[PDB]
């Protein structure tokens, strides 16, 4: 079990430096046409995704603020709007949420 | 030997992990979007499949009603799921939830995804937006079509 | 102790003239005091080395490594100072030379066994050092194809003499 | 007006003239080149004063430099002098230049080596009022400001980034 | 004597250089400014008479330099390796864009002049015919059998063009120095005349292939290793050529690409 003889400098390097080991290099890695963050392949961008995060935050929050207490979840829809903006004649009956913020170049 | 075999163990028994299935079902009918691992990721997005199939049947029905009792902690998110749920995709059939994929956690390192039902008033996603069709094998692909529909 | 990394990037050459080579400019940099291993950073630098530094900082923004945003930040703090020091125009046009990656001043501890007995637990540091030199990538050596290995088996053919005579 | 100053330095030197001053004025521009040429710490310590020496010496150090001085155009002439005292003297002349700066490797970074420009001196001078010596104080580039030499290579100045 | 002939039309190109880097005032800098889609608002302070658009690229990144095929200047397209004048904005153009016209253009402009160039180097032209990018083939007449054996002859001529890797040279010239340069053929002096009529000045577009020049309209793409594909259709009639090819990062298949090749075969 013990080791009965040290292993040499060149057994470890060669066990420590064959391509098994080596990290292998990687090709999936392109450019996303928004911001140009280098995203990966078949996963979605950082700058994009931390901006859609910290809306969504910011929309929670506003949520949060204009339902109150816990343990409520309305049975209604929602929508959410900007500076200005009239409500949509269409979504007249959904509860709309929002306060102060400008559309951005990427919301619908 | 796992030939054939579904439902990947996560917790610490079956229990556990139906119980963290539960939860996080939950908080996506709250929130509309989860941060969690691919395997618990695709796992609840198949369970709120059959949850919404379930809330789709009907509300008088006894059986979803106590399947919406139980998937449901809370018990303040049963009236919102089926008056909202299901009567907005009232015309689909099985396109709810959209799954992708994040990075990779700052911590562990770990592979998280996100998943969420379509409609929702929250902002896109940035999804996988395929080559636009003005290229130029899109455009050899069009010529080739058109030829051979002029051919007959 | 002995800083020679930082001292080298001070070194003064003579004045170029007209009929003479470009001459790329290198680049020193190294970071001091890495609460990190060395294999992995031997294993990080191996990895970032005939690649130039875009494709070096594109695979370490993915390199699931806590020494990934050391390096990169090095990098950057390296490309930053070439830019503004060095005085170097083009950012893209820097490759890896050298990167190595040596032990650091470590400490020690105890682990406590599960006896009247313990061991020494000693706060494996690092470093970590890089080369970037000024102009393009050089291309990787290829293998030598047939022809070659025929060319020096004539050769070492050709270049033999009588043995143990006159 | 200025004649108070001139009347203070020479009640405080006491012995001086003015117009033998652009003299020695042009000796210290000249040795003060010669030794950033050579870089003469001492040297250039005992020329231009701490008012200036870290300006036009920070930014060329780690890095050689090849002035030469020639014949100059128009003679001197004082602008204005004013005055832990000190002694503040302004000195205008027009010399043949020939700025041939090297990068830390040398090839070039600047300008030719045989290319005589015309720049204007607008320099101030400074003494001490024991020991002291008339040395440099400060430059004036303005009023008039002329455009600069063309940088060979080309800068990329980076927008606000997000 | 066609050697002669090449050699002397690469000493007039030399030559046209050589007067338009002569009128250079000491290296004059300019601010040009860029106006693209991603890390705005950057800007370049590059020269004027020899810096051209992948030194900003360069300074940008190398996935620029790799992606970028042209460069929109007030709208207009201009080329990788060409001298800019005139502080003005900048942009970006790739093959995965929202409308890649001028890249398809250019690219089909760079297959016909290598076609032509394949044709010369081969074994009397005549010009650049510009046949929109749906007709699925490049077409470049040419004045003189042509069997398997040829077709697979210019495609590997095309292999080798190719992989030998050499930049797009372009210039401005009058059509003075183009007609000097094509003293012999009659077709590329009327297409010289046309093209100069056209234009309010005499300016013309030029380009230069290591010892091929020819006459065009719009930018070219700089390298040809962009172009990965490259394949000769057939033949067909003062004899009109045909080919496909596709660029690099848009590598089709096997399957799309004989499917291409049948339906160009026309
Ligand atoms: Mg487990
Ligand atoms: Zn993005």
């Amino acid at each position: 079990a013990a080791p009965k003889n040290r292993r040499t400098i060149e057994v470890n390097r060669c066990r420590r430096r064959n391509p098994q080991k080596l990290i292998k290099v990687k090709n999936n890695i392109d450019v996303c046409p928004e911001c140009g963050h280098l995203k990966q392949k078949h996963v979605l961008c950082a700058y994009c995704y931390e901006k859609v995060c910290k809306e969504t935050a910011e929309i929670r929050r506003q949520i949060g603020k204009q339902e109150g207490g816990p343990f409520k979840a309305p049975t209604i829809e929602t929508v959410v709007l900007y500076t200005g903006e009239t409500p949509s004649e269409q979504d007249q009956g959904k509860r709309i949420i929002e306060r102060d913020r400008k559309r951005p170049s990427w919301f619908t | 030997i796992s030939h054939g075999r579904v439902f990947r163990r996560m917790g610490l028994g079956p229990e556990s992990r139906i119980h963290l299935l539960r939860n996080l079902l939950t908080g996506l009918v709250r929130h509309e979007r989860i941060e969690a691992p691919w395997a618990r990721v695709d796992e609840m997005r198949g369970y709120a499949e059959k949850l919404i199939d379930y809330g789709k049947l009907g509300d008088t029905n006894e059986r979803a009603m106590r399947m919406a009792d139980f998937w449901l902690t809370e018990k303040d998110l049963i009236p919102k799921l089926f008056q909202v749920l299901a009567p907005r995709y009232k015309d689909q059939t099985g396109g709810y939830t959209r799954m992708l994929q994040i990075p990779n956690r700052s911590l562990d390192r770990a592979k998280m995804a996100v998943i969420e039902y379509k409609g929702n008033c929250l902002p896109p996603l940035p999804l996988p937006r395929r080559d636009s069709h003005l290229t130029l094998l899109n455009q050899l692909l069009q010529g080739l079509r058109q030829d051979l529909r002029q051919s007959q | 102790i002995s800083r020679k990394w930082e001292k080298k990037n001070k070194i003064v050459y003579p004045p170029q003239l007209p009929g003479e080579p470009r001459r790329p400019a290198e680049i020193y940099h190294c970071r001091r005091q890495i609460k990190y291993s060395k294999d992995k950073m031997w294993y990080l630098a191996k990895l970032i080395r005939g690649m130039s530094i875009d494709q070096a900082l594109a695979q370490l923004e993915f390199n699931d490594k806590k020494g990934a945003k050391i390096i990169k930040e090095v990098l950057l703090e390296a490309q930053d100072m070439a830019v503004r020091d060095h005085n170097v125009e083009f950012r893209s046009n820097l490759y890896i030379a050298e990167s190595t990656s040596g032990r650091g001043q470590c400490l020690k501890r105890i682990r406590y066994h599960g006896r009247g007995r313990f061991g020494i637990m000693e706060k494996v540091y690092c470093h970590y050092f890089v080369k970037l030199v000024e102009g393009p990538p050089p291309p990787p050596e290829p293998p030598k194809t047939a022809v070659a290995h025929a060319k020096e088996y004539i050769q070492q053919l050709r270049s033999r003499t009588i043995v143990h005579t006159l | 007006a200025s004649q108070v100053s001139i009347r203070r330095i020479k009640d405080y030197d006491a012995n001086f003239k003015i117009k033998d001053f652009p003299e020695k004025a042009k000796d210290i521009f000249i040795e003060a080149h010669l030794c950033l040429n050579n870089s003469d710490h001492d040297r250039l310590h005992t020329l231009v004063t701490e008012h200036c020496f870290p300006d036009m010496t920070w930014d060329i150090k780690y890095k050689t430099v090849r002035w030469s001085f020639v014949e100059s155009l128009e003679p001197s002439h004082v602008v204005q002098v004013r005055c832990n005292v000190y002694g503040q003297i302004t000195v205008r002349m027009h010399t043949r230049q020939t700025l041939a700066i090297y990068d830390r490797f040398g090839r070039l970074m600047y300008g030719q080596e045989d290319v005589p420009k015309d720049v204007l001196e607008y320099v101030v001078f400074e003494k001490q009022l024991p020991y002291g010596s008339w040395r440099m104080h400060t430059k004036i580039v303005p009023p008039w400001a002329p455009p600069k030499q063309p940088i060979l290579k080309t800068v990329m100045i980076p927008g606000p980034q997000l | 004597s066609p050697t002669e002939l090449t050699e002397m039309r690469n000493d007039l190109f030399n030559k046209e250089k050589a007067r338009q880097l002569s009128l250079t005032p000491r290296t004059e800098k300019i601010e040009v400014k860029h106006v693209g889609k991603t890390d705005p608002g950057t800007v370049f302070v590059m020269n004027k008479n020899i810096s051209t658009p992948y030194s900003c690229a360069m300074h940008l990144s190398e996935w620029y330099c790799r992606k970028s095929i042209l460069a929109l200047v007030d709208g207009q397209p201009w080329d990788m390796y060409k001298p800019l004048t005139k502080s003005c904005e900048i942009k970006f153009l790739t093959f995965k864009d929202c409308d890649p016209g001028e890249v398809n253009k250019a690219y089909w402009r760079s297959c016909a002049m290598m076609m032509g160039c394949v044709i010369e180097r081969a074994f009397n032209l005549v010009r650049a015919p510009e046949v929109p990018v749906i007709s699925g083939a490049f077409c470049y007449d040419v004045v003189l059998m042509p069997t398997k054996e040829n077709l697979r002859s210019f495609t590997k001529d095309a292999h080798a063009l190719i992989y030998k890797d050499l930049p797009f040279e372009t210039l401005e010239v009058e059509a003075k120095v183009a007609l000097e340069i094509f003293q012999h053929s009659k077709y590329k002096v009327d297409f010289i005349e046309e093209k100069a009529s056209q234009n309010p000045e005499r300016i013309v577009k030029l380009h230069r292939i290591g010892d091929f020049i020819d006459v065009s309209e719009g930018p070219l793409i700089p390298r040809t290793s962009i172009c990965f594909q490259y394949e000769v259709s057939a033949v067909h009639n003062i004899r009109r050529f045909q080919g496909v090819s596709l660029p690099v990062h848009l590598r089709a298949h096997f399957t799309i690409w004989d499917k291409l090749l049948e339906r160009s075969r026309k």
